[PDB]
């Protein structure tokens, strides 16, 4: 046994200019279930896919919808164990800076904190970049924040976007169904109709799993409340 | 003792839309005077100041490492730091200290950005923070502060009561000790303005 | 890019494939299957068995010894599956963070708890490309107070879940289908319900009758909490009974 | 082990070069353009906005130019997460200064600083490049305005006018027949920054929402570093529009 | 090519392969020629001028180790410059400690033991990567009387009466095997010297192209000076 | 294609082939076995004489780990004296720590944990030896466990490592040792061991034994020297028919 | 904590890192110093005048202590790291000796680290070669050559980079005392030897001048220029009134 | 090939290439013979020059004064392991103030060797000894090797054309016991004399012996005191 990892970088840079590593990291997150991230006027709606491979799995055991304080959600399209890594960390990271400043972490702070760790694991000795992309959604100063991160550290701010298989063709729907005004519920409305452009089979309540980020916290919706909104569509 | 090694006094009062923080202005060592200029209140933005009380290299380390963690934070973040933020990081800043604090007992008074509402804190030495509505003393003549500012403080005063009342309590106590005084400046924060000035004070 | 795509050291190391793969991974998923076993797990709804294949080829080897069932704590077991010694390893590792777990929080960790700390160890395997990951699959039964039992099963990639019912190993595939074909009919299913459906699982995948020397059974019961290994008696009755029907 | 799986990043080549600084450099020549041009009033940098969907919200304050200090400013070209990571040890470096001397840190040791720690990760552990071009300017009391650039091998150099990321050398050649040593004032700075990015960004047209413009002035003894408004771009473009149409009807 | 192997691998005939390259890399060195006689240890370098610019007498291929030992390198000075420090603070500490001076063969040794002292892995940060490509010569005066004593880069160190490094060393060498008996005088030892170098060298050989110094019983390292070198090379 | 080089690769069959390869190391070396009877564990083990010159009990494969516990091994003698004082190294730290003899199962499970923590990284190499560990007490009765490179450690009535391992457990089966007592075991151990060496191919052996149980009081150590040519006489009687 | 060994030996003696680092210098821009008399002189050639460059920031010729300035070619970071390391050691020097380094002294320390990081894990030996002039306390003028393999000598004139040797060819045909017995002399020399590879006649030149106590003095470019005119105006003399 | 470069990969047949490599570099030192009688214990050890006007090279060194070693094979590793061979003598001294047991020694010694043919980055030592001591159980010849095994002998040989000797002591080892150590010293001497070339003979400028004794301290004679022990030599059987 010996503890020592390689103190060599794994991502190195190609003849062309790319790092090869983190575009096999994204290809790993495009494989990924759909996920899907609307910024309404008054809140954020996050809403994944969650399409179990047998009725043997237990629904309520697993969740990809993450709370990380009283007001900023998580979800992830790619590799999961990954993601719960970034979750800790996320968890950690907002702690230590409500333990400096004593008021709740701002949602870029935390994006940009993320992100750090993300890059760090891009150029790091003997460790492969994360194989996911975050969304990540926040209520500050009467604000709804919506970010993405990417696994080469890179984060952006979007008013709505999507991930996962058939990220183009959500993107595209969202464009084209999004405006500006719009509020939560009409915001969830159009995030479940966004997955269920992608999704396959029958969605139902246990399916899907939804996020909303409001002044009142970010907190994950119950399968009723899903159910409700699944029957208004 | 050692608090007391080279003297001075801080104070900071609440008024109905602004604040008052006013200082003694003498630099010396036990009982020598060496200078009657030392600076003991620094601006931490806009409409934020903190005075520093206690031994002056602390006072001068303190104040230039927090100036180092605010230009930092507000680098990272594209705003300007709140009081009750900038309280909690000279409260972790002290506190790191915990066993080997630095000597200064800092005192906050400002404005809330965006809302103006006045905030006045103190700390002590390992910086346990103490909020209030009326007034904040720290240094070497806290009694006889107290018993002015006891005496005279007022609610909702307009700008020129505070800054008469400010004078006068930093006056009157700092002529009852020894090893304060040589002069006292004042700076009233409005949210349009901010006014410095230096009283006619005893110069013995 | 391409099906199957490989460049560079994405077959030796744990690191992206063109395609965003991990082989090694895989071939840990694969190293399961070496060991030849296959195991199953059924929640009731007031208890939790686990049933593990078997095998003793050899007169001379010490059947007490040869064991795929363990404790971690006193309410909770385990059962492991593929390499022995990977598995040994993380059972040893499961029952120090359950300690730790008591003595640091004051209480008996949940077995969701102690399935996602282990899942977080080997994630960390599946991105240092310096070690291997174990090529063992653990399977955890225990009594939750609020949520009744609770059978969760974690793998080396690091993912884990809990489970209605689950399955490891060799027949793991035939497994799982019969078991979501016992599951869609739902009735309510008693300890013996439970331990039958689990025994006939395997015997049914495994295509032969069982003996009580060719089977380990493990229980944890809403009544009595503590994992408890039937002994051969108890696993005679239970077959005697499935046989009879 | 580690020695056949070692990408071996910090070693010479045959030839006598260094091959992950080098593809860190096409790296750079990938990304947006980034431009650098000193006046006698001020400084200006010019960057190309690559994060253009109509679905990104709005960016907070700028997406490619960073303060660093009460006096410097920057911008980037390349990888942007390396470049968040420059970043920061940027303006760590700059009030390492203020804390050390209690005066703002000269624009060249800043660039200096951070050089040497690129210079580092060029030499030994074994690590990749940082994959980031750096555009700094800057005011200080000993050389007054400054325009500097600085590469992922280390190399640094101060400019009169200057380009780095996509079309890089066309902008330079550009600005090599247009800059006028000495008399640049940051109006006609400006115009040139919208002439040199009209030739540059060829496939698309010049619009206020592609392009982000920071000036660094002084007024009354203290640095201003603002980046200008949507309209004030659409103003220089409208300008510079008229000046071509202009010159056309003169030709 | 060259990263397939570690550097402390064995080839199949038992020998390590750095080692082997190091003691190849020897042979791109100057000649040095030692001699031990009864009354003193001579040596001498070619200096090997590449251009008429360059000043001979910023060449030091003879160094003093202590003011009773001299030290001739070959191959690569450059790594020599470390081996050679440590002997002159090996032989200070030496007389720090047992108010003596140290003997040529315990320099040799402790000289000796830092040889394979090199690796890549199991290492202090900063460590010596690979053998040094460096022969010396030690040359010093003892209780024993005057040894001479030859190390290579395989951390072999050996008692030898004359001997030859460098590029030309074979046919050196044979040269010192006719031309050496034991009860040779100093004087002839640096006339066989200067001869035996004037024959391998590949210019011609004059007081500035060569190094030559003496340690005797009772005189101190002692390199000729060019006026010395001329009186030696006017009849040779 | 190159999946054979470091233990912390796997094959895509799922197997690690350096591993497998110390375990080809362990199938080379000469045979050794032990036996668990009813009051007791024997060591056998056949130790061939590479050369007239030696001494006997010169590369000795019986250790002494502790006061009751043995250690018969097979493999790379150096691997296996290492392992040994791994194997010394728990039982005195366990003493120290819990005020009394290490039980061979715990002993057993340290042991082979350290081993498999030597399976996993490419920074090091499997270990190349197996071995038997044989303890005894009133408490615990009599207990033989054995240990492989990767790190396996399973409880035996009777156990073969080394060459022929096959055929002596083949002649072990033949045995019934659970009411056996230690005194004719040793014979059986040595009618085995002479079994299942091969005269053409190894030309000399020294012929190791050790035992311990209530005989011992306990207590592992070298079988005497009456024993031991008592049993050797019996061995070379059965060999003849 | 990366403790791979780079430099290593191939089959033939040879240490390929060294050699390719000495490949990089020769890419550099040619450096010449020449040892006068009363007066050392350092010339770089500037591969490219980009016009638009600001020439401070550029510069290949610098001072490590009042008596002590060295020029490089090669890797400018490279040389940047190794001239901050040698600015440190003659400040120490100053401070735990009372007197300013020799030239000798600081050639040895800088030949020193570069041999070093021919011989230690993790890193890659130096891309540079440097020309290091100054004036001991005794006066004398001294000249002095490190080269990444960690080897330095003196020199009375030297060229380092690119073209080097024909640089070197004219100089070993050129450098007289009476070439060098005034300062004039000297410099001219030094421009010179840099024509002989440099485009444009002499625009592409920085000179840098050190006399006996005083500080490092640096040409502008005014003064190269006359000097240029002053050279080919002799060329013409040269060979008009001998042909 | 693929499995001959690292001490750390098994080869598919299940060896070490990189210890069977260091093997050979002890088999190409010099040869050395080391025997025992009932009192005494003897290293002969044929020493080699470089050149015509060189030494030859030590084979003989003192660890205790009990004990003694000669080498074959690299001479820095040889000298590292009798350092820490000193070291350990002189650590039993000052603990126990006994003389440390020499089986104990060797013991100590495997196990420091096995150590860096397990580690990634590390290899053998290239050096196999003969180790000489007296102590309690009285004399003994011990072998050690670069695969950290090591033998307890009647007598042995290493090095160079090593098999020669290895028969003769085989022929002689039923007379060691009771040798007289004149006589023990001349088998020795006769051992090492059969690995020379047949121009070459036994002189003592090229023998070097060591001798351990229950009163005699480790004692080395090397040019001039080797010369009552090779007076009274036939010649070569031939």
């Amino acid at each position: 046994m010996a503890e020592r990892g390689y103190s060599f970088s794994l991502t190195t840079f190609s003849p062309s200019g790319k790092l090869v590593q983190i575009e096999y990291a994204l290809a790993a997150v495009a494989g990924g279930a759909p996920s899907v991230g609307i910024k309404a006027a008054n809140g954020v709606v996050l809403a994944t896919e969650k399409k179990q491979k047998s009725i043997l799995y237990d629904e309520r055991s697993v969740h990809k919808v993450e709370p990380i304080t009283k007001h900023i959600g998580l979800v992830y399209s790619g590799m999961g164990p990954d993601y719960r890594v970034l979750v800790h960390r996320a968890r950690k990271l907002a702690q230590q800076y409500y333990l400096v400043y004593q008021e709740p972490i701002p949602t870029a702070q935390l994006v940009q904190r993320v992100a750090s760790v993300m890059q760090e694991y891009t150029q790091s000795g003997g460790v492969r970049p994360f194989g996911v992309s975050l969304l990540i959604c926040g209520w500050n100063e009467g604000r709804p924040y919506l970010f993405q991160s990417d696994p080469s550290g890179a984060y952006f701010a979007w008013k709505a976007t999507a991930m996962g298989k058939n990220y183009v063709n959500g993107k595209t729907f969202l464009e084209k169904r999004y405006n500006e005004d719009l509020e939560l519920e009409d915001a969830i409305h159009t995030a479940i109709l966004t997955l269920k452009e992608s999704f396959e089979g029958q969605m139902t309540e246990d399916n899907i799993e939804v996020g909303i980020c409001n002044e009142a916290g970010f907190r994950r919706l119950t399968p009723t409340e899903v159910k409700d909104y699944l029957a208004a569509i | 003792s050692i608090m007391s090694y080279n003297g001075g006094a801080v104070m900071a009062m609440k008024g109905k839309n602004c604040v008052a923080i006013a200082a003694d202005r003498r630099f010396g060592i036990q009982a020598q005077m060496v200078t009657t200029d030392f600076q003991k209140i620094f601006p931490m933005g806009d409409r934020l100041y903190i005075g520093l009380a206690g031994l002056a290299t602390d006072v001068q380390t303190v104040a230039q490492r927090l100036k180092f963690r605010l230009n930092l934070y507000e680098l990272k973040e594209g705003r300007q730091i709140k009081p009750y933020t900038l309280m909690s990081m000279v409260a972790n800043l002290l506190y790191e200290k915990r066993f080997g604090p630095y000597y200064t007992e800092p005192v906050i008074a400002g404005l809330d950005p965006k809302t103006f509402k006045p905030f006045i804190c103190s700390l002590d030495l390992i910086g346990c923070p103490m909020v209030t509505d009326d007034f904040v003393v720290s240094g070497t003549c806290t009694e006889q502060m107290y018993g002015m500012c006891e005496s005279l403080w007022e609610p909702n005063m307009d700008p020129e009561h505070l800054f008469e009342t400010i004078s006068q309590a930093m006056l009157n106590a700092v002529d009852r000790d020894a090893v304060s005084g040589m002069g006292v400046i004042v700076h009233i924060i409005e949210k349009d303005k901010i006014t410095t000035r230096t009283l006619k004070a005893r110069m013995d | 890019m391409s099906r199957g795509s490989s460049a560079g050291f994405d077959r030796h190391i744990t690191i992206f494939s063109p395609e965003g793969r991990l082989y090694q991974v895989e071939y840990a998923f694969k190293a399961i299957n070496q060991g030849g076993l296959t195991s199953v797990a059924v929640r009731g709804k007031d208890c939790a068995v686990i049933v593990t294949q078997k095998k003793v080829p050899d007169k001379l080897l010490d059947s007490s010894t040869v064991t795929h069932l363990f404790k971690i704590t006193e309410n909770i077991g385990c059962v492991m599956t593929g390499m022995t010694a990977d598995s040994r390893s993380q059972v040893q590792r499961a029952r120090y963070e359950a300690a730790n777990w008591k003595y640091k929080y004051g209480y008996e960790i949940p077995v969701d708890m102690l399935c996602k700390r282990i899942a977080d160890i080997s994630q960390v395997y599946t991105q240092n490309a310096e070690m291997r990951p174990l090529g063992c699959c653990m399977i955890l039964i225990g009594i939750d107070e609020e949520q009744g039992p609770q059978v969760y099963k974690c793998d080396p990639a690091g993912y884990y879940c809990g489970f209605k019912a689950t399955a490891a190993g060799v027949k793991q595939t035939e497994s799982t289908s019969f078991l979501e074909k016992k599951v869609k009919k739902k009735f309510d299913w008693t300890f013996e319900q439970t331990v039958e459906t689990a025994i006939t699982c395997l015997s049914t995948v495994l295509s032969i009758d069982f003996k009580p020397s060719e089977i380990e059974v493990g229980v944890v019961t809403v009544e009595n909490p503590k994992f408890r290994i039937l002994t051969e008696a108890e696993i005679d009755a239970h077959l005697v009974a499935l046989a009879e029907r | 082990m580690s020695r056949r799986y070692d990408s071996r990043t910090t070693i010479f080549s045959p030839e006598g070069r260094l091959y992950q600084v080098e593809y860190a450099m096409e790296a750079i020549g990938h990304a947006g353009t980034c431009l650098g041009i000193l006046a006698n009033d001020g400084v200006l940098l010019a960057a190309e906005r690559r994060n253009i969907h109509k679905l990104l919200d709005e960016v907070f304050f700028s997406e490619k130019i960073y303060k660093l200090n009460e006096d410097m400013a920057c911008s980037v070209a390349g990888i942007t997460s390396d470049a968040n990571v420059l970043t920061n040890e940027l303006r760590l470096i700059a009030q390492r200064y203020l804390l050390q001397y209690q005066e703002p840190i000269p624009c060249e040791q800043l660039v200096t600083a951070l050089c040497d720690i690129k210079q580092a990760y060029t030499q030994f552990g074994g690590k990749r490049p940082f994959g980031v071009s750096l555009l700094y300017i800057g005011w200080d009391k000993h050389y007054g305005f400054q325009l500097y650039q600085s590469d992922p091998s280390g190399n640094y150099g101060g400019w009169k006018a200057t380009c780095i990321g996509n079309n890089s050398a066309a902008a330079v050649s550009m600005l090599k027949q247009d800059y006028k040593e000495g008399e640049m004032t940051l109006k006609s700075a400006l115009a040139l920054a919208i002439k040199v990015l009209n030739k540059t960004m060829d496939v698309s047209k010049l619009s206020a929402e592609k392009v982000e413009i920071a000036t660094l002035t002084r007024e009354n003894g203290k640095t201003v570093i603002r980046v200008l408004k949507q309209k004030e771009v659409e103003q220089l473009i409208k300008k510079h529009e008229e000046e071509e149409a202009k010159a056309e009807r003169e030709k | 090519s060259e990263y397939d192997r570690g550097v402390n691998t064995f080839s199949p005939e038992g020998r390590l392969f750095q080692v082997e390259y190091a003691i190849e890399a020897i042979k791109l060195g100057s000649t040095a020629i030692g001699i031990q006689t009864s009354e003193g240890v001579c040596l001498a370098v070619e200096k090997r001028i590449t251009s008429p610019l360059m000043e001979p007498s910023s060449i030091e291929k003879i160094v003093e180790i202590d003011a009773h030992i001299g030290c001739a390198m070959s191959g690569l000075i450059a790594d020599a410059k470390t081996l050679i420090d440590k002997a002159r603070v090996e032989t200070q500490n030496h007389w720090f400690t047992y108010n003596e001076t140290m003997t040529v063969e315990s320099v040799t040794q402790a000289v000796s033991n830092l040889a394979l002292q090199f690796g890549e892995e199991d290492a202090d940060p900063g460590a010596m990567s690979r053998p040094f490509g460096v022969a010396l010569l030690f040359g010093g005066v003892d209780e024993k009387g005057p040894q001479l004593f030859h190390m290579d880069p395989s951390g072999t160190f050996v008692q030898c009466d004359a001997r030859a490094i460098g590029s030309a060393s074979e046919g050196a060498q044979s040269s010192l095997q006719e031309v050496y008996h034991k009860s040779m005088t100093l004087k002839e030892a640096i006339k066989s010297s200067l001869i035996i170098l004037k024959q391998v060298m590949e210019e011609k050989l004059n007081a500035t192209n060569i190094e030559l110094a003496t340690v005797q019983p009772g005189q101190n390292f002692h390199m000729f000076t060019k006026e010395e070198l001329e009186e030696v090379i006017k009849d040779i | 294609t190159g999946y054979d080089l470091s233990a912390s690769t796997f094959s895509p069959d799922g197997r690690v082939f350096q591993v497998e390869y110390a375990m080809k190391a362990v199938e080379n070396s000469s045979t050794a076995i032990g036996i668990r009877c009813k009051d007791g564990v024997v060591f056998g083990v056949e130790k061939l004489v590479l050369s007239k010159l030696y001494e006997e009990g010169s590369n000795k494969r019986l250790f002494n780990v502790d006061r009751h516990v043995g250690m018969a091994v097979a493999g790379l003698l150096a691997d296996a004296r290492s392992l040994a004082d791994i194997a010394r190294e728990e039982a005195s730290n366990f003493r120290s720590n819990f005020g009394y003899n290490i039980p061979l199962k715990h002993l057993a499970d340290r042991v082979a944990m350290y081993v498999h923590a030597y399976t996993l990284y490419s920074a090091v190499r499997p270990f190349g030896c197996s071995f038997m560990l044989g303890s005894y007490s009133v408490n615990d009765g009599a207990q033989l466990y054995m240990i492989d490179p990767s790190g396996v450690s399973y409880g035996y009535w009777g156990c073969a490592i080394g060459k022929a391992r096959q055929a002596a457990k083949t002649e072990i089966e033949k045995l019934q040792m659970k009411e056996m007592t230690c005194r004719d075991v040793v014979k059986e151990v040595a009618k085995i061991i002479y079994i299942v060496h091969d005269e053409v191919k190894d030309k000399a052996f020294e012929l190791e034994l050790s035992w311990v149980g209530e005989i011992t009081n306990g207590r592992h150590e070298i079988v005497p020297k009456d024993v031991r040519e008592e049993a050797e006489k019996y061995a070379k009687e059965s060999l003849k028919e | 904590s990366y403790d791979r060994a780079i430099t290593v030996f191939s089959p033939d003696g040879h240490l390929f890192q060294v050699e390719y680092a000495q490949e990089a210098v020769k890419k550099g821009s040619t450096a010449v110093g020449v040892r006068g008399k009363d007066i050392v002189v350092l010339g770089v050639e500037k591969k490219s005048v980009a016009k638009l460059q600001d020439e401070r920031t550029v510069r290949k010729i610098c001072a490590l202590d009042d008596n002590v300035c060295m020029a490089f070619a090669g890797l400018t970071a490279d040389a940047r790291i190794v001239i901050n390391r040698a600015r440190v050691e003659c400040q120490s020097h100053r401070l735990t000796v009372e007197d300013p380094v020799t030239v000798e002294y600081i050639t040895r320390y800088i030949a020193s680290l570069k041999q070093r990081y021919t011989q230690s894990n993790g890193r890659r030996p130096f891309g540079i070669s440097a020309l290091i002039v100054g004036f001991d306390f005794d006066g004398t003028p001294r000249l002095y050559q490190t080269d990444p393999s960690g080897t330095y000598h003196a020199w009375k004139a030297n060229a380092i980079g690119r073209g080097a040797k024909s640089v070197r060819e004219f100089l070993e045909k050129n450098y007289t005392d009476e070439a060098i017995e005034t300062d004039d002399l000297t410099i001219k020399l030094v421009i010179k030897a840099l024509l002989e590879v440099v485009q444009s006649g002499g625009k592409n030149i920085e000179l840098a001048v050190m006399r006996r106590d005083q500080p490092l003095k640096i040409l502008n470019p005014e003064e190269i220029e006359k000097y240029v005119a002053e050279i080919e105006k002799e060329k013409e003399e040269n060979e008009k009134k001998k042909q | 090939n693929q499995y001959d470069n690292d001490v750390t990969v098994w080869s598919p047949q299940g060896r070490i290439h990189q210890i069977e490599y260091a093997m050979e570099a002890v088999k190409q030192g010099s040869a050395t013979v080391g025997l025992k009688s009932k009192t005494h214990a003897v290293l002969v050890a044929l020493k080699r020059a470089q050149s015509e006007l060189a030494a030859h090279q030590k084979k003989i060194l003192h660890v205790d004064n009990h004990i003694g070693i000669s080498i074959a094979g690299l001479t820095a590793d040889a000298r590292l392991l009798c350092n820490f061979m000193r070291q350990e003598c002189l650590d039993s001294r000052f603990v126990f103030d006994r003389p440390l047991p020499v089986s104990r020694l060797v013991s100590l010694i495997g196990s420091k060797t096995q150590i860096p043919t397990q580690r990634y980055g590390r290899r053998p030592y290239g050096v196999g000894l003969l180790i000489a001591g007296y102590d309690d159980m009285g004399p003994h010849i011990f072998q050690t090797c670069p695969s950290a095994n090591y033998f307890d002998c009647r007598a042995m040989s290493i090095g160079a054309r090593s098999q020669s000797a290895r028969t003769y002591l085989e022929r002689h080892m039923s007379e060691f016991m009771e040798c007289n150590l004149n006589e023990l010293v001349k088998h020795g001497l006769r051992a090492l004399r059969e690995t020379l070339p047949a121009e070459q003979d036994l002189t003592t400028k090229n023998v070097s012996i060591g001798i351990v004794g229950k009163d005699l301290e480790f004692t080395i004679y090397d040019d001039d005191d080797v010369s009552p022990f090779l007076e009274g030599l036939e010649e070569r059987p031939q």
